[PDB]
Protein backbone atom coordinates (compact mmCIF):
# COMPACT_ATOMS: atom_id res chain seq x y z
CA UNK A 1 0.00 0.00 0.00
CA UNK A 2 2.14 2.38 0.70
CA UNK A 3 5.08 1.31 -1.14
CA UNK A 4 2.74 1.18 -4.39
CA UNK A 5 -0.32 3.79 -5.13
CA UNK A 6 -2.73 1.80 -7.35
CA UNK A 7 -5.48 3.32 -6.43
CA UNK A 8 -6.15 6.01 -3.87
CA UNK A 9 -4.28 5.00 -1.06
CA UNK A 10 -1.70 8.10 -1.66
CA UNK A 11 -4.13 10.51 -0.03
CA UNK A 12 -5.15 8.08 2.91
CA UNK A 13 -2.62 8.24 5.96
CA UNK A 14 -2.59 5.59 8.38
CA UNK A 15 0.38 3.03 10.66
CA UNK A 16 0.64 -0.48 9.90
CA UNK A 17 2.35 -2.77 12.67
CA UNK A 18 5.45 -4.62 11.73
CA UNK A 19 6.78 -7.42 14.15
CA UNK A 20 9.00 -7.51 16.80
CA UNK A 21 10.54 -11.49 16.88
CA UNK A 22 8.73 -13.87 15.61
CA UNK A 23 6.20 -15.25 17.82
CA UNK A 24 2.86 -15.65 17.17
CA UNK A 25 1.37 -13.62 20.44
CA UNK A 26 2.78 -10.77 17.99
CA UNK A 27 1.51 -11.38 14.97
CA UNK A 28 -1.90 -11.75 16.35
CA UNK A 29 -1.03 -7.83 18.13
CA UNK A 30 -0.13 -7.15 14.52
CA UNK A 31 -3.86 -8.37 12.94
CA UNK A 32 -5.39 -6.08 15.94
CA UNK A 33 -3.35 -2.98 14.91
CA UNK A 34 -4.27 -3.62 11.57
CA UNK A 35 -8.10 -3.81 12.03
CA UNK A 36 -8.00 -0.43 14.50
CA UNK A 37 -5.64 1.29 11.69
CA UNK A 38 -8.86 -0.22 9.16
CA UNK A 39 -11.19 1.65 11.30
CA UNK A 40 -8.99 4.84 10.79
CA UNK A 41 -8.70 4.42 7.09
CA UNK A 42 -12.88 4.67 6.76
CA UNK A 43 -13.09 7.42 9.00
CA UNK A 44 -10.94 9.02 6.71
CA UNK A 45 -13.08 7.88 3.39
CA UNK A 46 -15.81 8.85 4.50
CA UNK A 47 -14.32 12.23 5.48
CA UNK A 48 -13.36 12.83 1.60
CA UNK A 49 -15.93 11.34 -0.30
CA UNK A 50 -16.73 13.53 -3.27
CA UNK A 51 -20.48 13.27 -5.16
CA UNK A 52 -19.10 12.67 -8.59
CA UNK A 53 -20.23 9.63 -10.55
CA UNK A 54 -20.71 6.17 -10.59
CA UNK B 1 -30.97 18.13 -9.41
CA UNK B 2 -28.78 15.78 -8.03
CA UNK B 3 -29.02 14.10 -4.88
CA UNK B 4 -25.94 11.78 -4.50
CA UNK B 5 -24.81 10.48 -1.28
CA UNK B 6 -21.96 12.80 0.17
CA UNK B 7 -21.78 13.26 4.10
CA UNK B 8 -22.93 15.87 6.50
CA UNK B 9 -20.61 18.57 7.14
CA UNK B 10 -17.77 16.91 7.55
CA UNK B 11 -17.94 13.75 10.11
CA UNK B 12 -16.87 13.85 13.76
CA UNK B 13 -13.54 11.29 14.88
CA UNK B 14 -14.03 7.89 15.72
CA UNK B 15 -11.35 6.72 19.16
CA UNK B 16 -7.93 4.94 17.83
CA UNK B 17 -7.17 4.44 21.81
CA UNK B 18 -6.86 1.33 23.93
CA UNK B 19 -9.46 2.36 26.75
CA UNK B 20 -8.09 -0.17 29.07
CA UNK B 21 -7.93 1.75 32.90
CA UNK B 22 -5.67 -0.55 34.31
CA UNK B 23 -8.73 -1.76 37.39
CA UNK B 24 -6.31 -1.87 39.67
CA UNK B 25 -4.96 -3.34 43.16
CA UNK B 26 -2.16 -3.20 45.49
CA UNK B 27 0.03 -5.53 46.93
CA UNK B 28 -0.34 -4.08 50.34
CA UNK B 29 -3.73 -4.53 50.35
CA UNK B 30 -3.49 -8.51 49.20
CA UNK B 31 -1.09 -8.56 52.22
CA UNK B 32 -3.54 -6.36 54.41
CA UNK B 33 -6.78 -8.38 53.72
CA UNK B 34 -4.78 -12.13 53.19
CA UNK B 35 -3.35 -12.26 56.40
CA UNK B 36 -6.03 -10.62 57.84
CA UNK B 37 -8.95 -12.87 57.24
CA UNK B 38 -6.30 -15.69 57.78
CA UNK B 39 -4.93 -15.17 61.05
CA UNK B 40 -8.76 -14.49 61.75
CA UNK B 41 -9.39 -17.89 60.69
CA UNK B 42 -6.68 -19.45 62.24
CA UNK B 43 -7.41 -17.80 65.91
CA UNK B 44 -11.82 -18.34 65.17
CA UNK B 45 -10.56 -22.13 64.51
CA UNK B 46 -7.86 -22.21 67.73
CA UNK B 47 -10.90 -21.53 70.12
CA UNK B 48 -13.08 -23.99 68.49
CA UNK B 49 -10.30 -26.40 69.26
CA UNK B 50 -10.32 -25.75 72.61
CA UNK B 51 -13.98 -25.84 73.34
CA UNK B 52 -13.95 -28.69 71.60
CA UNK B 53 -11.39 -30.72 73.69
CA UNK B 54 -13.39 -29.85 76.63
CA UNK B 55 -16.31 -31.52 74.75
CA UNK B 56 -13.75 -34.71 74.42
CA UNK B 57 -12.61 -34.79 77.92
CA UNK B 58 -15.99 -35.07 78.73
CA UNK B 59 -16.74 -37.80 76.61
CA UNK B 60 -14.08 -39.54 77.93
CA UNK B 61 -15.30 -39.11 81.54
CA UNK B 62 -18.74 -40.15 80.68
CA UNK B 63 -17.30 -43.44 78.95
CA UNK B 64 -14.10 -44.44 81.97
CA UNK B 65 -17.41 -43.22 84.32
CA UNK B 66 -19.33 -46.17 82.96
CA UNK B 67 -17.05 -48.89 82.35
CA UNK B 68 -17.19 -51.42 84.98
Amino acid sequence: RKTQPYDVYDQVEFDVPIGSRGDCYDRYLCRVEEMRQSIRIISQCLNKMPPGEI
Amino acid sequence: VKQDMPPVGGYGPIDYKRNLPRRGLSGYSMFAVGIGALLFGYWSMMRWNRERRRLQIEDFEARIALMP
